[PDB]
């Protein structure tokens, strides 16, 4: 009865795509532009 | 804050023109939204 | 005696640093604790949250040197970014108390400098956070946003950048200690963690 | 040298030619590697803590740790020295010699484990016959400085969290074991010079990585738990993490120590799993190539050179791999965490050891002799 | 970086009002103050917006008028000279007081003439009014605004 | 004693004088995290003892065991049982104690005696490095039927110290 | 080193101290093994007196001070503390004024989520959107900036 | 010239190279192309400043990658 | 006799690497505040006084994880010979170290099904 | 469960300090007028607010042992170092690190 075991490695390869899609668009967070308002020669002007 | 011969003024994001949603990519001082009640008395 | 609140003469109190190399080491030693000035995760009220929005992305809290800290033993700085009432203020300064020696303060919103709105008609907050710990820098705005906390932060190290290195023993305490036997009856501890146990929650 | 470069024996002969023994030409050659490598970990550090808030700030589109220095690179550095800057605490009925210890017998091994590195052939401190196997010994020594600095602090939640680390700490030891023992297998031994010779002959066909698929995996995720590192570690599990009564200098032994910890073990990453040293490309191919023997000094000094900076990519990308899946997977809890200790990663190192075997047994010449 | 000596001191002693141009990222001029400090001056940092019509606020009688928060009366309190307070209550034999006015900015050149000048007049008296931006710290004296 | 076996003496008895100071306080001390720490100070200190004497396998076998898991398991033993136990001094504790200290001191004199009265068959030949490999080969030879009785002696172990070691809330 | 081990149940204080986004409240929980047994919740670490200050402010000048019991969404607050003398005197409210007040409710609740939503997250053991969540708070700030004033809460509006 | 003199000096031209020259170009590269990069390009200057970190850390106090002066025109 | 190579660096690593937190912590006391005549000595208990009584719940947990570490430890060290001289040793001993690593195995399976790695 | 009250420049933690603990003891509390050093405290007004405490602890006799009492004692002693403070006897330190005047500005006695 190999049911639970095939569905554990089954189990283990989804969390390791998961992982690697996830570490796929973490890697895509790198490229873009950062929104920070650097403040002592960024001073935002108010409204 | 616009007159610090220091500091890049940032608007932040009522006054970025109508698909803006950060003032960093800004070309040069591109205004609020649009158009103003001084243009839809000289519209209609 | 024509001062009311008077200053006093001090011992004339003077380094005379004419080394070169140790004002050196004066400089690198306040440029370090000047660039790294790690804060603690202190909240308790609606300022906190401003607080909150400098650790975010829009405002960088990082690009000055400060992470926050969950212990205040690794704790450089406190921002008291709220309300400070009467049951809060000994827990305040008990974790102001369980921090290293040089630590900074800022007073953060009015409610800590004066206990700004809550100084007429309030019967349990505290004005000022200056009744309880020693304020570096003060900080107004009701809920200042988060370009005025980083320069509080600002103001802070040019506060940081002037401390002299043989002037240390301005970080002492300077017991006193007077004992006296008091003859009040102890009582027990009313809350003890019985809420769901207590003989009580079961019948009326 | 003409021969050849070696800085060992012209140190010690020029050195002898001051008029000084052999042995203590010897004894004064000895502090050198150790100095350099002491260097090496300190600059891996502050890398380390650079990194960490550079790719942090990038994922969070964020700016780093700037206004120290030019870019953050001041950054770790007054980190460091304010924390040489602090006072003592001393939590309240603290024991006050196993509270200054326990970093102390966190941190030495860690420290300690850096003979095993080699940044090139004979670029290291000692060869030492048992290396990786000591280097899993001396790592096995952390859950002690872990249960020191929980019960030498007067404080709950600290004692919990110190057995909360030495529970976390000893569940990965094993699967860091049997994930190192496929490569002791494949390598015939445990230097890592002999290990790292044993894939420096085809350059990148013959990296370990490839015959061991699923011993890296569970050497990398192994690792990963013993650094405290990603899931295995916003309010705390409790109140407080076993560090929390640490103030100054003691905390920066913690705080370096981790790092130290990351950096060595992405270093036994590239060297065990990966060329330690070798480009994708043989090197005495391109010295057969060149025409100019593999033995004038000049080779010796772009080879040397190149074996560096192969040791520190593959270094850097497995640091550069951690900080990215810091920031990508879930923080798990305790429980998780230990069941994927012992009831994943510990028998994947039992099935890829067994089967590790079989393939040494049946195909020798692909899995060492 | 910067191994800067004593020529701050010598600045100061020179032109008896110098205008600092600081980085507006934080303390790399309050090495100067510590320098200052430590050659036997008096630093006395306090914020110039806060300050009200100088010549009244540093030498004379000001009265400071606190919150009543509706419940007090207007209770005049009556904040005694600042610079000749703080000089008169000093050791006989220091180098001086110096006000170090840590926002330049927002104030007026009526403000910084009056100040030179008050440095000017009484004997042992300096200000370092730091009017910022600069991308390194640099100081003017105080002289032509 | 140019500078090597120089090097290898002080180191013996810096060792030597470590276990014997460390395996004092692991008895004579009254804190027992005191002697739960100081038993991995001995084991460490005789982890050195046996890089001495060309046995770098087993020590650090020594280091992996004794101090990765020995003393680790100790410790949480410790911790489990740590109270504030008064521990009121028996009235006949002269029986035990000094008849345990002439005990163990006799028994000191007879193998000191033994030791230094023994002529031992001492070898010329130099040992071999490579002890690793040795042992390996010797686990499937002459030392094989203790190396599989082990794992059922530690099947056995880890069975019964599961069974006492637990609670049956059933 | 005084922390002794008993068998009876222990108990954790989780104090007023937090050391993330959660308040000032005491979680003293007694949890035996795991279990948690008892829970009680200390709270008035910020009790500042609101319904004293109350009695003694004209509601002109308590709009100021009600954005302080929800500070994520302040202006719902000013939604009750407006609406309180609005249904006294029966003083009818515009209907352009009325669809400015929908507006401004309902980005409160989109802010006051967005709040929840970044703690929550890195409570449950996400922790990688919570520096993202802050951006879209950020743009309902902004929004909120140019219409009342100021940010999240001190809207006299 | 001696070939022990020349190693030498290839020793000290390297040092010179990790230590001042290619940090120098490293730190005129940062304040150039850092958005313009992508990710790839991130993770290659992170590398630069992984490897020639002390050099990186000798000509630290000597940059000013502070902004330059606005023009208000 | 001393044959073996490499640990004439193993012990003045050692002592160096025992000496720069030793250097470390020493050059942080010499350059340091002395102060502090009332109390440095707080426990943290998250902001107030101790609550809840000193002590931590007897959990024979802490026993079972350091116990199968142990048994597992001892089964890696049996282990290691084998694996390095494995290419001076044929089917057989694969044989005789595969009963062992099964044997072991079992003793996996027995600390997985009594609930013996749980929670911690 | 320690009972104390701490505000600045009083603390009154009931019980008694040993090396740098204070152990909670019921039958006596200690006290530590200024521990930040705001004040300069000659001698002659630090014995009178030694006593005046003593005084305010006497007459806080048959209450309870609460923090509120305890409060109590420490804002009346408040009171009585800004009082001495206001009077002349005790000036502000000037050699301290924040200098920010927590009980009133100097000022002159009647204009
Ligand atoms: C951190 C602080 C850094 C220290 C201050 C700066 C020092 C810079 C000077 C660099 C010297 C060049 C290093 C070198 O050629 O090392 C040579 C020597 C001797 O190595 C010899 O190298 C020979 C060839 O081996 C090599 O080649 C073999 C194959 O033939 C192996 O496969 C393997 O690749 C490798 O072992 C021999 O075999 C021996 O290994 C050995 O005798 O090592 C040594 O002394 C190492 C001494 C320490 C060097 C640490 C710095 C090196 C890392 C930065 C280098 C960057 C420079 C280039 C920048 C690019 C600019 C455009
Ligand atoms: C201070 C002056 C120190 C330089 C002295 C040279 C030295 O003693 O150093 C050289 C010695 C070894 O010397 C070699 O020694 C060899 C002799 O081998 C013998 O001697 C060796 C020990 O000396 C070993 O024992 C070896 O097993 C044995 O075979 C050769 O003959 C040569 O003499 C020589 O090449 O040690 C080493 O190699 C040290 C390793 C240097 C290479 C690493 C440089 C990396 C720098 C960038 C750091 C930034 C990144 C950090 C990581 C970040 C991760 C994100
Ligand atoms: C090298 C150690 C020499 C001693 C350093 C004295 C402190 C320097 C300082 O205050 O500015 C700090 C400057 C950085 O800004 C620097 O500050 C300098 C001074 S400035 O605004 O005129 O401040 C400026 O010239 C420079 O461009 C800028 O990079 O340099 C440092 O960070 C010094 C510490 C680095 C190594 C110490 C270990
Ligand atoms: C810093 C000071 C600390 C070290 C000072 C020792 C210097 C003296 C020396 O050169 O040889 C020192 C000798 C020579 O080794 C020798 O090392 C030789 C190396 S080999 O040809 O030379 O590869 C080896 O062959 C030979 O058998 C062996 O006797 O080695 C030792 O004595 C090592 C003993 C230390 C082991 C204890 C570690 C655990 C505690
Ligand atoms: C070869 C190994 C063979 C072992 C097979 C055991 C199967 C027997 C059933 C085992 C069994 O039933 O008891 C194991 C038990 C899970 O089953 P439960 O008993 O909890 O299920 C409840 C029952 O009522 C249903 O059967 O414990 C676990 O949580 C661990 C397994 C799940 C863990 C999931 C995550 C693990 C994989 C993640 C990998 C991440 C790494 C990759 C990152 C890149
Ligand atoms: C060695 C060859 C035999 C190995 C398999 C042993 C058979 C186990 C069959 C379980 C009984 C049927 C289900 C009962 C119902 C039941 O309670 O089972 C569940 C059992 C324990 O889980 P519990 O439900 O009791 O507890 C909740 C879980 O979350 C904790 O495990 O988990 C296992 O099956 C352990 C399997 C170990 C697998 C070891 C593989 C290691 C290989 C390397
Ligand atoms: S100052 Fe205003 S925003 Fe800050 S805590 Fe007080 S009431 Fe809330």
């Amino acid at each position: 009865f190999l049911n639970q075991i095939t569905n554990y490695a089954k189990e283990a390869v989804q969390s390791a795509k998961y992982i690697g899609q996830g570490l796929s668009v973490t890697f895509d967070h790198m490229r873009r532009r950062p929104i920070t308002v650097q403040y002592p020669y960024e001073k935002l002007i108010p409204s | 804050v616009t007159q610090d011969p220091m500091v890049t003024p940032i608007r932040e994001f009522a006054y970025l023109p109508a698909g803006v949603m950060s003032g960093h990519d800004l070309p040069a001082g591109a205004q609020r939204a649009g158009e103003r009640p001084e243009a839809i008395a000289n519209t209609a | 005696p024509a001062i009311l609140n008077p200053i006093a003469r001090p011992e004339v109190p003077q380094e005379l640093a004419e080394n070169i190399i140790l004002t050196s080491l004066n400089d690198v030693y306040d440029w370090a604790r000047l660039s790294s000035l790690w804060p603690l995760m202190y909240g308790t009220a609606c300022c906190f949250i401003e607080f909150a929005a400098m650790i975010g992305s829009r405002f960088d809290f990082d690009r000055f040197g400060l992470v926050p800290r969950n212990s205040p033993r690794q704790a450089d700085l406190i921002i008291t970014s709220g309300t400070i009432t009467m049951k809060m203020a000994p827990a305040l300064v008990r974790l102001y108390e369980q921090m290293p020696s040089p630590k900074y303060v800022i007073a953060m919103g009015a409610c800590t400098i004066t206990g700004g709105m809550f100084s007429s008609d309030s019967y349990s907050a505290v004005r000022g956070v200056d009744k309880l710990i020693p304020v570096d820098v003060y900080l107004p705005g009701c809920p200042p946003r988060p370009e005025a906390i980083m320069d509080a932060i600002v103001k802070l190290r040019k506060k940081i950048a002037n401390e002299h290195i043989n002037e240390r023993g301005n970080l002492a305490q300077t017991h006193r200690l007077f004992t006296a036997k008091h003859k009040m009856k102890p009582v027990p501890p009313i809350l003890t963690g019985q809420y769901l146990n207590a003989p009580s929650r079961q019948a009326p | 040298m003409e021969s050849g470069i070696d800085l060992q024996g012209q140190f010690i002969s020029a050195l002898q030619s001051l008029g000084l023994s052999h042995d203590l030409a010897k004894l004064l050659w000895l502090p050198l590697p150790m100095l350099m490598m002491l260097i090496v970990a300190t600059v891996g550090v502050l890398v380390a803590v650079w990194l960490e808030r550079k790719i942090s700030a990038a994922v969070q589109q964020r700016i780093g740790p700037e206004y120290i220095g030019p870019l953050g690179i001041l950054a770790p550095l007054a980190d460091g020295l304010k924390l040489i800057f602090k006072e003592d605490v001393l939590p309240a009925n603290s024991d006050r010699w196993l509270f200054t210890l326990g970093p102390a017998v966190v941190v030495i091994p860690v420290f300690l484990s850096y003979i095993i590195v080699p940044f090139g052939q004979n670029l290291l401190i000692s060869n030492l016959a048992m290396g990786v196997f000591l280097w899993i010994a001396l790592s096995s020594i952390a859950p002690i400085g872990l249960l020191m600095a929980g019960y030498a602090s007067n404080n709950k939640y600290s004692l919990l969290g110190g057995l909360r680390a030495a529970a976390q700490s000893i569940s990965y030891e094993i699967p860091l074991a049997l994930a190192v023992l496929a490569v002791a297998m494949m390598s015939n031994g445990l230097g890592t010079v002999e290990i790292v010779e044993q894939q420096s002959q085809y350059g990148i066909l013959s990296w370990n990585v490839w015959r061991q698929p699923i011993g890296f995996l569970v050497f990398w995720i192994a690792a990963l738990a013993e650094c405290e590192r990603l899931p295995f570690d916003a309010e705390e599990e409790l109140v407080a993490g076993y560090q929390t009564e640490y103030a100054g200098m003691k905390f920066a032994l913690f705080y370096l120590g981790a790092y130290v910890n990351l950096v060595l073990s992405a270093l036994l990453v590239s060297v065990l799993y990966f060329g330690g040293w070798s480009f994708p490309i043989p090197l005495e191919t391109i010295a057969n190539l060149l025409g100019v023997s593999e033995t004038n000094p000049f080779l010796q000094i772009a080879f040397a050179v190149l074996g560096i900076t192969m040791t520190l990519i593959k270094a850097y990308f497995f640091v550069f791999l951690a900080i990215l899946l810091r920031w990508t997977v879930p923080r798990v809890r305790i429980d998780q965490l230990l069941d994927l200790g012992w009831k994943f990663l510990l028998p994947v190192g039992l099935v890829n050891l067994l089967l590790t075997a079989g393939l040494k047994l049946a195909f020798p010449v692909a899995f060492g002799g | 970086g910067l191994l800067a000596g004593y020529q701050f001191v010598k600045d100061l002693e020179s032109a008896g009002a110098l205008a600092l141009f600081v980085p507006p990222e934080g303390g790399f001029e309050g090495r100067y103050q510590r320098r200052l400090r430590s050659k036997g001056y008096t630093t006395l940092p306090m914020s110039a917006p806060g300050l009200g019509d100088l010549a009244a606020y540093l030498t004379q009688e000001h009265g400071i008028r606190p919150a009543h928060t509706g419940k007090e009366d207007i209770r005049v309190y009556f904040q005694p000279p600042l610079v000749t307070y703080h000089l008169e209550n000093l050791p006989p034999n220091a180098k001086g007081l110096v006000l170090w006015l840590i926002d330049g900015k927002r104030l007026s050149k009526q403000e910084f003439a009056y100040l030179a000048q008050l440095t000017q007049t009484l004997p042992k008296f300096k200000v370092v009014v730091e009017v910022g931006g600069d991308r390194v710290v640099r100081w003017e004296p105080l002289a032509d605004w | 004693m140019d500078l090597a076996t120089l090097t290898q003496t002080i180191t013996f008895f810096a060792l030597a004088a470590a276990v014997i100071i460390a395996a004092l306080g692991v008895v004579l001390l009254d804190n027992v995290v005191y002697s739960a720490f100081l038993l991995g100070g001995v084991f460490l200190s005789i982890a050195g003892l046996y890089i001495l004497m060309n046995a770098d396998f087993v020590s650090a076998a020594q280091i992996l065991i004794y101090v990765g898991a020995v003393n680790v398991l100790i410790l949480f033993a410790i911790m489990l049982v740590n109270k504030r136990e008064t521990y009121t001094p028996v009235p006949g504790r002269w029986l035990r104690q000094g008849g345990a200290a002439v005990v163990s001191l006799g028994v000191f004199a007879l193998l000191t005696k033994m030791i230094l009265q023994t002529p031992w068959q001492l070898s010329s030949v130099p040992p071999t490095p490579d002890s690793i490999t040795t042992i390996g080969q010797h686990f499937f030879s002459d030392f094989l039927l203790p190396f599989e009785l082990a794992s059922v002696l530690l099947l056995m172990a880890l069975i019964g110290a599961v069974v006492l070691a637990r609670r049956e809330l059933v | 080193p005084k922390i002794e081990t008993r068998t009876e149940p222990m108990v954790i204080n989780m104090g007023p101290h937090h050391p993330s986004m959660h308040g000032v409240l005491r979680l003293m929980v007694t949890l035996d093994g795991e279990d948690v047994i008892d829970c009680e919740p200390v709270i008035g670490y910020l009790h500042r007196g609101m319904e004293k200050i109350a009695e003694n402010r004209t509601n002109i000048m308590f709009i100021p001070y009600v954005s302080r019991w929800d500070y994520a969404a302040g202006m719902f607050n000013e939604a009750v503390t407006v609406n309180a003398p609005e249904k006294l005197a029966g003083i009818p409210v515009p209907k352009r004024a009325s669809y400015i007040r929908v507006i401004m409710l309902e980005l409160n609740r989109i802010a006051n989520h967005l709040l929840w939503l970044g703690p929550f997250l890195a409570d449950v053991g996400a922790q990688t959107p919570f520096f993202y969540i802050f951006r879209e708070r950020e743009y309902i700030y902004d929004l909120f900036e140019a219409a009342t004033g100021m940010r999240f809460i001190n809207n006299n509006y | 010239v001696s070939t022990e003199l020349l190693v030498l000096g290839v020793y000290g031209a390297l040092a010179g190279l990790y230590l001042l020259v290619v940090p120098a170009i490293v730190y005129a590269y940062l304040n150039a192309r850092w958005y313009v990069a992508s990710s790839f390009e991130r993770a290659f200057m992170y590398f630069l400043v992984t490897f020639f970190f002390p050099g990186l850390l000798l000509l630290a106090p000597f940059i000013n990658f502070r902004p330059q002066p606005r023009s208000l025109n | 006799v001393f044959v073996l190579s490499g640990y004439e660096y193993f012990l003045g690593f050692l002592i160096i690497c025992s000496l720069v937190p030793v250097l470390a912590l020493a050059a942080s006391a010499l350059l340091r505040p002395k102060s502090g005549r009332m109390i440095r000595l707080t426990t943290y208990e998250s902001g107030m006084e101790p609550i809840g009584g000193a002590w931590i719940q007897f959990n024979v947990r802490y026993y079972m994880f350091a116990l199968v570490f142990v048994i597992f430890d001892v089964e890696t060290v049996f282990l290691y010979p084998w694996a390095v001289a494995f290419h001076q040793l044929g089917l057989l001993a694969f044989i005789e170290a595969l009963i062992f690593i099964a044997i072991l195995v079992v003793a996996l399976v027995y600390a997985w099904r009594k609930r013996a790695l749980e929670w911690s | 469960m320690l009972l104390k009250s701490t505000t600045r420049h009083v603390h009154i933690y009931a019980g008694h300090v040993v090396d740098g603990e204070v152990h909670p003891d019921t039958e006596t509390l200690t006290l530590n007028v200024d521990p930040d050093n705001e004040l300069e405290w000659n001698e002659a007004a630090l014995a009178k607010v030694e006593a005046k405490f003593r005084e305010l602890v006497a007459n806080a006799a048959g209450e309870d042992l609460t923090e509120y009492n305890l409060r109590r004692i420490g804002s009346d002693l408040e009171h009585f170092i800004r009082s001495l403070l206001m009077q002349g006897e005790i000036g502000y330190n000037l050699n301290s690190r924040v200098r920010n005047y927590s009980l009133g500005i100097p000022r002159v006695n009647h204009s």
